[PDB]
C-alpha cells in the first residue's frame, strides 16, 4: 500500500517520478517559440478573484540578464531551481569571466532534479521530486536556443513547445503555424492565436505576459501597455 | 548499524500509553518482594526459587548494594536489572565525584526514574520490565522508594511487589503498622514473603538485605538461617 | 536523525499533504484585511470571551516590525515559532542594508520556510495561512497572503478561516472608490465585513490599524462599539 | 498482497530480487544502440529518437575521455551521475599516474559502485546501461554493463528495446569483424542497427550517431554531419 | 505470514528465512568443484555462455585474493566481487600491519564475520554467494574452506558448490584425493565436471582452471591455456 | 524498518491532528487541579490521586513543584513525564538569570517550554509530551498571573481555570459564583474548598485530598507557602458550617 | 493474542511476555547437538559429540571446543556464525580486560559482559537477538573451579553441572539423581559421569572420534582438549 | 437513483419518512445494520430477496437507510468480515445496474459521509440525483420551533427568538432535541406550562449533549 520514494513500478518506469509528470497538467500554459532571430515566450496567468492584484503573479523569471525562463506547476517548488541556476550562472562568470550557456545552466538546474532520498543525509534532503517543467530561452553563443526540462531531469531542445494543462492541444495547434523561416512579430502573433482558444477566460492585457529575448536587446521587454499593440491585432 | 529513531511507545485511542501496561503485567509476573522501613532502618526481602539442585545459589544475587548506605531489589526481569544497577552506581559515583557527599537516596530515586523515563521516550527501544526497591538510611531518617517501569515513583512505609502483591499489601496494612522495630520487622517480611512461598523457606530460597544506621548490610546465609527457624 | 519521508505524491497527481493542512486554515477563526490609499485596516473575529481568561494573550495580531503586522489563522502553535522566525529574520536584514524591511520581503521569507518545511524529510508542514499588512518606507500600502504550500499573493481585499468564502463574495461587489476614500469607511467596512460572521457585535472584533506612516494602534472596544453602532444606525432604512 | 518486491533487501522464496529485474525492465525501454569492435577499432552505433514532431533527438553517445566513450540506454539523471563518475576516475588516473586507464578496471570500479546501493535500505539499483568503447594498451575493447552490475566484457552486442534482431544479426555476421577496414564495419554497424526499425522508414542521418576509437584515432563523435559519409554506399532494405 | 520479510525476524521454528532464500539464491548457479591434495588446490568452474555474451575468458569465475590464496566463486554474481575487494583489502591490511603473509584460516574467518555481519540487522540484506578459499604453503600444507552465505567457513578435502553439488559430492568420493598429484587430479577434476553437466538443456558449457601447489611454488595462477587443458580430451575419451 | 513506524506526524482525513487529542484525553481524567486569583495572592488547588494509608508523606512535595523565588507549577496527567518538564523549566529560568541578572518574567519562561513542547509535535517522530501543567507566579510588569497549557504547545492566561477530572461544571461554577477584583485572599480559599467538594465526588473532603499552596507577596520576598493540614481542616470546616446555614433559608421560610 | 508487531519486533505482548527470545531460544536446540559440564572438586570438564556426515569434510575443524584464553574454555550451541561471532567477541574482552585492570579476567565477570552485550540486543529493536549459547569453564583462586553459562536471552547463572543443547531436560534429569548423593567427585568420577551422561541420555555408545572433551583443573590450569588416545583410554577404562 | 447527503443529524431520513405519505406505492425501508450477517452467504441472499420482492408487488420504492455503512471503500482487502462486506456490497452494485435492469422500481439511498464511498456508485447510472441537505441558520429555525412547540402551550414570558439570535451552529436534531426537554423540566417540577427558564437551561443542556469533550483549545 505504501512503498518507498524510490520504488520501481512492476512494468519498470518508476512509483514517484511519474506522479510528477501527473502533476504538470494542473498548472497553467506557457508557449515557448525560438526563431533566428529570438525566443519568444508566453504564459497564462490564470486569475481567480478580482480582488487580487494581477501583477503579483509572475511566471517569466530571469536568471540571467541574458537567459529567460517560463514555469509550469507549483512555483514555490521551482523558486529555488531559478535561485539555483542564479547562482550557478554567477558562479560560472566570477570563475570563467563568460556567460553561460543555456545549455549549460539546464543542465545545472536538471542535475539536482532527481536527488531525493530517505537514506541519504545533509541538512533535510529533498524528499520528493519538483514538480515543476520549466522553459528556458537564449542567446550564449550559437543565437537562439530553447530548452525545456520536465521533472524527470531529462532536458531537450525544443523549437516550439507548449506544456502545462492544455499542453497537447497546444502542440496540435502549433504542429501546422511554424517554419524555420519566420520572423519574432509572427511568432508572437502565432503564439497568441494559439492562446486564444486554450484560456478558459477572455484575453486581455492583464491576463497573460509575454517576454523576447533577442541578441540585441539584453533584457526582455514586452510588459502592459506594449502588450495592447499586439492584444487589439488579435 | 541501523539507527531507527522512531518511538514505538505510543498512545493508545482510549488515553493511556499501552506498552507501559504490558511492563506492568511482566512486573506482575514476576519474583515476589517486600519492602519495610520500621522507625531504625529498612528491610528488603524476595525470593530465589531455583528450578533445580544443580544451580549455585550463591553466584548471582538480588539484594545488589549501590554504595556503603545504599540498597535495592527488584521484581520483574533480571536481564533488565543489572543494566539499571550499573547506571545507578555510575551517576551515583557522579554525584561523589562533584558534591564531595554520599548521595541521597531520594536524588538517586529520581535520576533512575529519569533514566526509565527517556527509554520509554526515545526511538526504537522498549520499556524496561522491572520495578524497584531502594532502601536507604540518609541524614538519620531511613527511606524506601519504589519506581515503577513508566519511570514515575513513590514512597511507601511497607509495600510489596510481584506476583501476589495485593494480598500482601493488605497483609502490610493489617499486621503491621507505623511503630516496628528492624527485628520484628525482620519477622514481618520473613513471614509475608512466607505467605506466598513453597513448602520450605531456607536461607538458600530466601535473600534479605537490611540496612541500618551503621551502613548497608546483605545478611549472611547464617544469620537468614537462625531467623528462618521458629519464625 | 529521523529523515523519512513525509510528503508524498498521490497516485492521482496532487500533493497530499498539504491540501490536508488546508483543512487546519480552514477550521480556524476567520480574518480580513482591507488596504487603503492612506490606511489599512485588517481585523480578526470570534474573539469568544469567557469572562475569567485574560485577553491580552489571547491575541492574533503581532507587530514583525514597526511598518509590518501579521494575522493567521488555524492552529496557534506554529504561528509562534514562523512569528518568532521572522522577527530575527527582520532583525538581521536591518544589520544588513540599513532600510527597513519590505513587506513583500517577509512574505517571500515566509512562504520559502513553509516549501522548505513542505520539501525536506521527517517534518510536518505549517498549518497557518498569514496575512502580512504593511506600508514600506516609499509610499503605498499592500497586503499579501501566504499558505501552507508556500504561494505568496498580494491583494487589495482579503478573508481567511472558517467562512472565508462568504466574506469573499460579500467582497466581491462592495470594494469601490468611495469606500475607500476616506479612513472610517474602511474600518466601517471591515466592520461589515465580518459582521458577516460572528453575528454578535462590539464583543467579537479586534481590528487594528496602522493610520498611516505610524506604528499600530488596537482599536479600544468603544470606539468599535461606536462604529458598530453607526453602522447599524446607517443600515435601518430599506423603503 | 503482492508482497517481497518493494523493497531491494528482501529476497523472494524462489531466491531473486525482484527489483534488480524491474531495473532490467527500465534498461530495456530505451532505444537501440550497437557496440562492435575490429583487431584495431571500436565503434559504436547509437539510434536517436523524437519525442515530438519540432523537438530534436535526444544524444546517446557522450565523450568520457581520450579514449574512453560510453553509451547510454534508460535514464538521463543516473546516466550523467555515472558519466560524472568515470569523468572523475579518468581525471584522477590522468592526475596520479600520468597514464590511460585501461577499461577493464574501470568497469570494475563502475560495478564496485553500483553494487553499493542494491544493498543497502531505501537505495533504488541505477536505472542505466552502458556500451563502453575504449583503446587501451592490449587491443581495443566493447563492454556492457547492466543495472545488475555484472559486466560482461562482450565482443558485439547490442543493448535497448528490439535489440534481438541486431544480436541474431551480429551472431550471423561474427567472424568477419577482424579481417575489416574502418568503412566497412561502420556498415555492418548499420546494417545490425536497421533491423531495429519498422520496415516502413530508415535511418534518415537526424536520428543516428557513430562513435569511433582506434588505435590512432580519437575518439570521435559523428552526428547529422559526418553521418552523411557513412549512409552512403548502403544497400536498401530487403522487405 | 510476514516472518520472512526482515533478517532481523525469527520464524516460529526459530529459522531465518532470509539467510534460506539466500541459498536458494544460490544454488541456481553453476557448479564450482575444489580438490584437496597431498600437494596442492585444484579448482574448477564449469562457466556457461548463451550464444557468446562473452569472450575466452568472460565473466570470470576465478577470482585472486593474494599471491597464494585463491578463490572461487558460485553464486550471484557482483557480490563475489565485493567479498573479493574486501579480502583482498584484510590481505593487505594483514600484510601492511603484520609483515608476514595472511594464513587461509584467519581470512576465512574474517570474511566468515564480514558475511554474518549482514544476517543480523533489517537495513541490509544478506549476500548471495558460497565461494572457496584454497592455498598452499611450505610451514602450513595445502587448506581449502567453504564458506556459505550464513556465514560458516569448514575445511574440505574436497567439495562442489552450485545446482550439481548432490551429483557431484558422489564424484569426488568415488577418488582418494590424499595421495595423488596435481597432475593427474586436474583431468580428474575434468572429468568430474564433465559427468556432472548436463548438455540437453544448456550445451553451452566451458571449464576454467586453477592452481595452487609446489608445481606452481606457493603461487596462484591459470592453468597454461594452450599447453595442457587437454583433459577436456581425456574427458571426452571418458564419455561412457 | 518502515512497515514498523507509528506515524506520529501526519494529520487526518478530516484536516485535524490525531495524536495530540490522545494526550489530551490522557490529561482528561487522572488529577484535579486549579488556581485562583483577582487581586494579591494566587492560589493553587490540587487533589491527591493516591491516598494509599502506606505513603510516608515525607516527600514535603506534591504535584505543586517549585521552580523559582517567585513561581510554582501543578502538574497533570503522566506523572513520570513532568519531572523531565519542571527541570527544563528550571534550568531555562535559571539560564535567564544568569545571563540578564533579573528573575524572568512569566510570558518568556511560559513561551519557551511551549516551543519546546511543540518542537515534538512539529518533528522528530517522538511521541508527545503527555503533561498539561499551569503556572502561577508574580512579576514586574504585570503583578499576579496564571497560566494554563496543553501537551500542543497552545498556552494562554486565565483567573479560574480547569486542568484535571470532569469538571465542566466546575468551569460553570466558577463561572457564575466569580467576583471581579475583589478576591482578597480569605474568601479565595473558601470558593477553592467550595469548587473542590463538588468536583470530587467524596462528599465531605478530609485534609488527606487537598493541597493548597499560596503565593503572596511580602516586603520584596515573594513568599510561596505550602499550607500544613492543622489549618486546612478548619478552612474545609469553615465551608461545611456553609451548607447547613444554607439548609436553613428552606427551612424557617416554610412555615404557612 | 499478539498486538500487530508483536511476533516482529522485541515489544512485550498483553501478557507481558516478550515473544522474540523464546523464538530464538528453538535456534539452540535446531542445531542437533548436545554439550554437557561438569564441575567437580578440582576439575571442571566438558563433553561434546560432533558430526561429520561427510568423509570429504575435515574432521579437525568441526569442533565447538572453542579456546577464549589461556585458563578460560568455553563450548557453543546453536548456530555456528554466531557462536564464533560471540567467541571473537568474548576474545576481544579478555584482551581489554587484561590490559585494562592488569590481572587476569574471571569466568564471572566474562559471562556477565557477555550478558551485558546480549541484553542491548533484545532492549532495542533492530537486531537480531543472536541465538547461540555459552558454556564457560575456568579455575579462580581461593574458589577453585568454574562454570558458568549464559543465554540469548542475557540470563547468566552459576551452575555445579549443566548441560545445554536439544536434550537439556532428560540429561538434566539424569544429572540431578546423580548430583543427589554427594560422592568424592575426582578426575575419573568427572569424566566418567560427563561421558556416561550422554551415553545414557542419546543411548548410542559412541566411538571415540565423534566426542570432543575438554578439561580445566587445579592442578594446571591451562585449557587442554584431550586427544584421541587420552579418549581411547577413558572409553576403555569406562567399560568393564 | 437518488442520494441524499449532508452533516449528521440535519434532514436525512426524516424527509425520506415525510415523502412516505403522499406517495401511491408501497414503500420499503431497510437499514445498513442490518445488512450485515454472521453466516456467510446470507448477506447477499438477503439483498437479491429484497429486490426481488419490490419489484414482482407494484411500482415500489426501497429505501436504504445509511447505505455508507457497507459500500465505503474497497482497499483494505483483508482476511475476515472485513472484506465479506466488499463481497456483499458487490452483489447489490451488480443488481442494481449490471444485466436487464428492472423497470418500474425507484431506489432512493441516505448517506452521512460522502468521500468515503465507492465511486462505482457515484457514477451514473445507479444514483443520479445528489442531494445536499445544508443546516438553515435562523430562519427555518423559526418555522421548526413553531412546528415543534405547535401541539403544546406556551406563555408571554417565554419567547424563542433570542434564545437562537446569537447562536448559528445547531441542527433540526437539537431543535427536537430541546423542545422535548423544555417540557421535561415543567413535568418534574409541576411547574406551570412554559417559563423562559426552561428555553434558558433546555439550550445549555443540549449544547452539553452535543458539545461535550472535542479537545479543540488550539483551534485548526
Ligand atoms: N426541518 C425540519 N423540520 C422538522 N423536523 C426536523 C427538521 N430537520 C430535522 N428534524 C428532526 O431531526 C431528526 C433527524 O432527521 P434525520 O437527519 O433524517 O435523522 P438522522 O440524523 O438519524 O439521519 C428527525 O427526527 C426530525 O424530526
Amino acid at each position: 500500500y505504501d512503498r518507498g520514494v524510490n520504488t520501481f513500478s512492476p512494468e519498470g518506469r518508476l512509483f514517484q517520478v511519474e506522479y510528477a509528470i501527473e502533476a504538470i497538467k494542473l498548472g497553467s500554459t506557457a508557449i515557448g517559440i525560438q526563431t533566428s532571430e529570438g525566443v519568444c515566450l508566453a504564459v497564462e496567468k490564470r486569475i481567480t478573484s478580482p480582488l487580487m492584484e494581477p501583477s503579483s503573479i509572475e511566471k517569466i523569471v530571469e536568471i540571467d540578464a541574458h537567459i529567460g525562463c517560463a514555469m509550469s506547476g507549483l512555483i514555490a517548488d521551482a523558486k529555488t531551481l531559478i535561485d539555483k541556476a542564479r547562482v550557478e550562472t554567477q558562479n560560472h562568470w566570477f570563475t570563467y569571466n563568460e556567460t553561460m550557456t543555456v545549455e549549460s545552466v539546464t543542465q545545472a538546474v536538471s542535475n539536482l532534479a532527481l536527488q531525493f532520498g530517505e537514506e541519504d543525509a545533509d541538512p533535510g534532503a529533498m524528499s520528493r521530486p519538483f514538480g515543476v517543467a520549466l522553459l528556458f530561452g537564449g542567446v550564449d553563443e550559437k543565437g537562439p536556443q530553447l530548452f525545456h526540462m520536465d521533472p524527470s531531469g531529462t532536458f531537450v531542445q525544443c523549437d516550439a513547445r507548449a506544456i502545462g494543462s492544455a499542453s497537447e492541444g497546444a502542440q496540435s495547434s502549433l504542429q501546422e503555424v511554424y517554419h524555420k523561416s519566420m520572423t519574432l512579430k509572427e511568432a508572437i502573433k502565432s503564439s497568441l492565436i494559439i492562446l486564444k482558444q486554450v484560456m478558459e477566460e477572455k484575453l486581455n492585457a492583464t491576463n497573460i505576459e509575454l517576454a523576447t529575448v533577442q541578441p540585441g536587446q539584453n533584457f526582455h521587454m514586452f510588459t502592459k501597455e506594449e502588450l495592447e499593440e499586439v492584444i487589439k491585432d488579435i | 548499524e541501523r539507527g531507527y529513531s522512531f518511538s514505538l511507545t505510543t498512545f493508545s485511542p482510549s488515553g493511556k500509553l499501552v506498552q507501559i501496561e504490558y511492563a506492568l503485567a511482566a512486573v506482575a509476573g514476576g519474583a515476589p518482594s517486600v519492602g519495610i522501613k520500621a522507625a531504625n532502618g529498612v528491610v528488603l526481602a524476595t525470593e530465589k526459587k531455583q528450578k533445580s539442585i544443580l544451580y549455585d545459589e550463591r553466584s548471582v544475587h538480588k539484594v545488589e548494594p549501590i554504595t556503603k548506605h545504599i540498597g535495592l531489589v527488584y521484581s520483574g526481569m533480571g536481564p533488565d536489572y543489572r543494566v539499571l544497577v550499573h547506571r545507578a552506581r555510575k551517576l551515583a559515583q557522579q554525584y561523589y565525584l562533584v558534591y564531595q557527599e554520599p548521595i541521597p537516596t531520594a536524588q538517586l530515586v529520581q535520576r533512575v526514574a529519569s533514566v526509565m523515563q527517556e527509554y520509554t521516550q526515545s526511538g526504537g527501544v522498549r520499556p524496561f520490565g522491572v520495578s524497584l526497591l531502594i532502601c536507604g538510611w540518609n541524614e538519620g531518617r531511613p527511606y524506601l522508594f519504589q519506581s515503577d517501569p513508566s519511570g514515575a515513583y513513590f514512597a511507601w512505609k511497607a509495600t510489596a511487589m510481584g506476583k501476589n502483591y495485593v494480598n500482601g499489601k493488605t497483609f502490610l496494612e493489617k499486621r503491621y503498622n507505623e511503630d516496628l522495630e528492624l527485628e520484628d520487622a525482620i519477622h514481618t517480611a520473613i513471614l509475608t514473603l512466607k505467605e506466598s512461598f513453597e513448602g520450605q523457606m531456607t536461607e538458600d530460597n530466601i535473600e534479605v538485605g537490611i540496612c541500618n544506621e551503621a551502613g548497608f548490610r546483605r545478611l549472611t546465609p547464617t544469620e537468614v538461617k537462625d531467623y528462618l527457624a521458629a519464625i | 536523525s529521523y529523515d523519512r519521508a513525509i510528503t508524498v505524491f498521490s497516485p492521482d497527481g496532487h500533493l497530499f499533504q498539504v491540501e490536508y493542512a488546508q483543512e487546519a486554515v480552514k477550521k480556524g477563526s476567520t480574518a480580513v484585511g482591507v488596504r487603503g490609499r492612506d490606511i489599512v485596516v485588517l481585523g480578526v473575529e470570534k474573539k469568544s470571551v469567557a469572562k475569567l481568561q485574560d485577553e491580552r494573550t489571547v491575541r492574533k495580531i503581532c507587530a514583525l516590525d514597526d511598518n509590518v503586522c501579521m494575522a493567521f489563522a488555524g492552529l496557534t502553535a506554529d504561528a509562534r515559532i514562523v512569528i518568532n522566525r521572522a522577527r530575527v529574520e527582520c532583525q538581521s536584514h536591518r544589520l544588513t542594508v540599513e532600510d527597513p524591511v519590505t513587506v513583500e520581503y517577509i512574505t517571500r521569507y515566509i512562504a520559502s520556510l513553509k516549501q522548505r518545511y513542505t520539501q525536506s524529510n521527517g517534518r510536518r508542514p505549517f498549518g497557518i495561512s498569514a496575512l502580512i499588512v504593511g506600508f514600506d518606507f516609499d509610499g503605498t500600502p499592500r497586503l499579501y497572503q501566504t499558505d501552507p504550500s508556500g504561494t505568496y499573493h498580494a491583494w487589495k481585499a482579503n478573508a481567511i478561516g472558517r467562512g472565508a468564502k462568504s466574506v469573499r463574495e460579500f467582497l466581491e461587489k462592495n470594494y469601490t472608490d468611495e469606500a475607500i476614500e476616506t479612513d472610517d469607511l474602511t474600518i466601517k467596512l471591515v466592520i461589515k465585513a465580518l459582521l458577516e460572521v460572528v453575528q454578535s457585535g462590539g464583543k467579537n472584533i479586534e481590528l487594528a490599524v496602522m493610520r498611516r506612516d505610524q506604528s499600530l494602534k488596537i482599536l479600544n472596544p468603544e470606539e468599535i462599539e461606536k462604529y458598530v453602532a453607526e453602522i447599524e444606525k446607517e443600515k435601518e432604512e430599506n423603503e | 498482497r503482492n508482497q517481497y518486491d518493494n523493497d531491494v533487501t528482501v529476497w523472494s522464496p524462489q531466491g531473486r530480487i525482484h527489483q534488480i529485474e524491474y531495473a532490467m525492465e527500465a534498461v530495456k525501454q530505451g532505444s537501440a544502440t550497437v557496440g562492435l569492435k575490429s583487431k584495431t577499432h571500436a565503434v559504436l552505433v547509437a539510434l536517436k529518437r523524437a519525442q515530438s514532431e519540432l523537438a530534436a533527438h535526444q544524444k546517446k553517445i557522450l565523450h568520457v575521455d581520450n579514449h574512453i566513450g560510453i553509451s547510454i540506454a534508460g535514464l538521463t539523471a543516473d546516466a550523467r551521475l555515472l558519466c560524472n563518475f568515470m569523468r572523475q576516475e579518468c581525471l584522477d588516473s590522468r592526475f596520479v599516474f600520468d597514464r590511460p586507464l585501461p577499461v577493464s578496471r574501470l568497469v570494475s570500479l563502475i560495478g564496485s559502485k553500483t553494487q553499493i546501493p542494491t544493498q543497502r535500505y531505501g537505495r533504488r539499483p541505477y536505472g542505466v546501461g552502458l556500451l563502453i568503447a575504449g583503446y587501451d594498451d592490449m587491443g581495443p575493447h566493447i563492454f556492457q554493463t547492466c543495472p545488475s552490475a555484472n559486466y560482461f566484457d562482450c565482443r558485439a552486442m547490442s543493448i535497448g528495446a528490439r535489440s534481438q534482431s541486431a544480436r541474431t544479426y551480429l551472431e550471423r555476421h561474427m567472424s568477419e569483424f577482424m579481417e575489416c577496414n574502418l568503412n566497412e564495419l561502420v556498415k555492418h554497424g548499420l546494417r545490425a542497427l536497421r533491423e531495429t526499425l519498422p520496415a516502413e522508414q530508415d535511418l534518415t542521418t537526424k536520428n543516428v550517431s557513430i562513435g569511433i576509437v582506434g588505435k590512432d584515432l580519437e575518439f570521435t563523435i559523428y552526428d547529422d554531419d559526418d553521418v552523411s559519409p557513412f549512409l552512403e554506399g548502403l544497400e536498401e532494405r530487403p522487405q | 505470514t510476514g516472518y520472512d520479510l526482515s533478517a532481523s525476524t525469527f520464524s516460529p521454528d526459530g529459522r531465518v528465512f532470509q539467510v534460506e532464500y539466500a541459498m536458494k539464491a544460490v544454488e541456481n548457479s553453476s557448479t564450482a568443484i575444489g580438490i584437496r591434495c597431498k600437494d596442492g588446490v585444484v579448482f574448477g568452474v564449469e562457466k556457461l555462455v548463451l550464444s557468446k555474451l562473452y569472450e575466452e575468458g568472460s565473466n570470470k569465475r576465478l577470482f585472486n585474493v593474494d599471491r597464494h590464496v585463491g578463490m572461487a566463486v558460485a553464486g550471484l554474481l557482483a557480490d563475489a566481487r565485493s567479498l573479493a575487494d574486501i579480502a583482498r583489502e584484510e590481505a593487505s591490511n594483514f600484510r601492511s600491519n603484520f609483515g608476514y603473509n595472511i594464513p587461509l584460516k584467519h581470512l576465512a574467518d574474517r570474511v566468515a564475520m564480514y558475511v554474518h555481519a549482514y544476517t543480523l540487522y533489517s537495513a541490509v540484506r544478506p549476500f548471495g554467494c558460497s565461494f572457496m578459499l584454497g592455498s598452499y604453503s611450505v610451514n602450513d600444507g595445502a587448506q581449502l574452506y567453504m564458506i556459505d552465505p550464513s556465514g560458516v567457513s569448514y575445511g574440505y578435502w574436497g567439495c562442489a558448490i552450485g545446482k550439481a553439488r548432490q551429483a557431484a559430492k558422489t564424484e569426488i568420493e568415488k577418488l582418494q584425493m590424499k595421495e595423488m598429484t596435481c597432475r593427474d587430479i586436474v583431468k580428474e577434476v575434468a572429468k568430474i565436471i564433465y559427468i556432472v553437466h548436463d548438455e540437453v538443456k544448456d550445451k553451452a558449457f566451458e571449464l576454467e582452471l586453477s592452481w595452487v601447489g609446489e608445481l606452481t611454488n606457493g603461487r596462484h595462477e591459470i592453468v597454461p591455456k594452450d599447453i595442457r587443458e587437454e583433459a577436456e580430451k581425456y574427458a571426452k575419451e571418458s564419455l561412457k | 524498518s518502515r512497515r514498523y513506524d507509528s506515524r506520529t506526524t501526519i494529520f487526518s482525513p478530516e484536516g485535524r491532528l490525531y495524536q495530540v487529542e490522545y494526550a489530551m484525553e490522557a490529561i482528561g481524567h487522572a488529577g484535579t487541579c486549579l488556581g485562583i486569583l483577582a487581586n494579591d495572592g494566587v492560589l493553587l488547588a490540587a487533589e491527591r490521586r493516591n491516598i494509599h494509608k502506606l505513603l510516608d508523606e515525607v516527600f514535603f512535595s506534591e504535584k505543586i513543584y517549585k521552580l523559582n523565588e517567585d513561581m510554582a507549577c501543578s502538574v497533570a496527567g503522566i506523572t513520570s513525564d513532568a519531572n523531565v518538564l519542571t527541570n527544563e523549566l528550571r534550568l531555562i529560568a535559571q539560564r535567564y538569570l544568569l545571563q540578564y541578572q533579573e528573575p524572568i518574567p512569566c510570558e518568556q519562561l511560559v513561551t519557551a517550554l511551549c516551543d519546546i513542547k511543540q518542537a515534538y509535535t512539529q518533528f522528530g517522530g517522538k511521541r508527545p509530551f503527555g503533561v498539561s501543567l499551569l503556572y502561577i507566579g508574580w512579576d514586574k510588569h504585570y503583578g499576579f498571573q496564571l497560566y494554563q497549557s496543553d501537551p500542543s504547545g497552545n498556552y494562554g492566561g486565565w483567573k479560574a481555570t480547569c486542568i484535571g477530572n470532569n469538571s465542566a461544571a466546575a468551569v460553570s461554577m466558577l463561572k457564575q459564583d466569580y467576583k471581579e477584583g475583589e478576591m482578597t485572599l480569605k474568601s479565595a480559599l473558601a470558593l477553592a474548598i467550595k469548587v473542590l467538594n463538588k468536583t470530587m465526588d467524596v462528599s465531605k473532603l478530609s485534609a488527606e485530598k487537598v493541597e493548597i499552596a499560596t503565593l503572596t507577596r511580602e516586603n520584596g520576598k515573594t513568599v510561596i507557602r505550602v499550607l500544613k493540614q492543622k489549618e486546612v481542616e478548619q478552612l474545609i470546616k469553615k465551608h461545611e458550617e456553609e451548607e447547613a446555614k444554607a439548609e436553613r433559608e428552606k427551612k424557617e421560610k416554610e412555615q404557612k | 493474542s499478539s498486538a500487530g508487531f508483536d511476533r516482529h519486533i522485541t515489544i512485550f505482548s498483553p501478557e507481558g511476555r516478550l515473544y522474540q527470545v523464546e523464538y530464538a531460544f528453538k535456534a539452540i536446540n535446531q542445531g542437533g547437538l548436545t554439550s554437557v559440564a561438569v564441575r567437580g572438586k578440582d576439575c571442571a570438564v566438558i563433553v561434546t559429540q560432533k558430526k561429520v556426515p561427510d568423509k570429504l569434510l575435515d574432521s579437525s575443524t568441526v569442533t565447538h571446543l572453542f579456546k577464549i584464553t589461556e585458563n578460560i574454555g568455553c563450548v557453543m550451541t546453536g548456530m555456528t556464525a554466531d557462536s564464533r561471532s560471540q567467541v571473537q567477541r568474548a576474545r576481544y574482552e579478555a584482551a581489554n580486560w587484561k590490559y585494562k585492570y592488569g590481572y587476569e579476567i574471571p569466568v564471572d565477570m566474562l559471562c556477565k559482559r557477555i550478558a551485558d552485550i546480549s541484553q542491548v540486543y533484545t532492549q532495542n529493536a533492530e537486531m537480531r537477538p543472536l541465538g547461540c549459547c555459552m558454556i564457560l569453564i575456568g579455575i579462580d583462586e581461593e574458589q577453585g573451579p568454574q562454570v558458568y553459562k549464559c543465554d540469548p536471552a542475557g540470563y547468566y547463572c552459576g551452575f555445579k553441572a549443566t548441560a545445554a543443547g536439544v536434550k537439556q531436560t532428560e540429561s538434566t534429569s539424569f544429572l540431578e539423581k546423580k548430583v543427589k548423593k554427594k560422592f568424592d567427585w575426582t578426575f575419573e568420577q568427572t569424566v566418567e559421569t560427563a561421558i556416561t551422561c550422554l551415553s545414557t541420555v542419546l543411548s548410542i555408545d559412541f566411538k571415540p572420534s565423534e566426542i570432543e572433551v575438554g578439561v580445566v583443573t587445579v592442578e594446571n590450569p591451562k585449557f587442554r582438549i584431550l586427544t584421541e588416545a587420552e579418549i581411547d583410554a577413558h572409553l576403555v577404562a569406562l567399560a568393564e | 437513483g437518488v442520494i441524499l447527503y449532508g452533516p449528521p443529524g440535519t434532514g436525512k431520513t426524516l424527509l425520506a419518512k415525510a415523502v412516505a405519505n403522499q406517495t401511491s406505492a408501497t414503500f420499503l425501508r431497510v437499514v445498513g445494520s442490518e445488512l450485515i450477517q454472521k453466516y456467510l452467504g446470507d448477506g447477499p441472499k438477503l439483498v437479491r430477496e429484497l429486490f426481488r420482492v419490490a419489484e414482482e408487488h407494484a411500482p415500489s420504492i426501497v429505501f436504504i437507510d445509511e447505505i455508507d455503512a457497507i459500500g465505503t471503500k474497497r482497499y483494505d482487502s483483508n482476511s475476515g468480515g472485513e472484506r465479506e462486506i466488499q463481497r456483499t456490497m458487490l452483489e447489490l452494485l451488480n443488481q442494481l445496474d449490471g444485466f436487464d435492469s428492472r423497470g418500474d422500481v425507484k431506489v432512493i439511498m441516505a448517506t452521512n459521509r460522502i468521500e468515503t464511498l465507492d465511486p462505482a456508485l457515484i457514477r451514473p447510472g445507479r444514483i443520479d440525483r445528489k442531494i445536499e441537505f445544508p443546516l438553515p441558520d435562523e430562519k427555518t429555525k423559526k418555522r421548526i420551533f413553531q412546528i415543534h412547540t405547535s401541539r403544546m402551550t406556551l406563555a408571554d414570558d417565554v419567547t424563542l427568538d433570542d434564545l437562537i439570535m446569537a447562536k448559528d451552529d445547531l441542527s433540526g436534531a437539537d431543535i427536537k432535541a430541546i423542545c422535548t426537554e423544555a417540557g421535561l423540566m415543567a413535568l418534574r417540577e409541576r411547574r406551570m406550562k412554559v417559563t423562559n427558564e426552561d428555553f434558558k437551561k433546555s439550550k445549555e443542556n443540549v449544547l452539553y449533549k452535543k458539545q461535550e469533550g472535542t479537545p479543540e483549545g488550539l483551534y485548526l
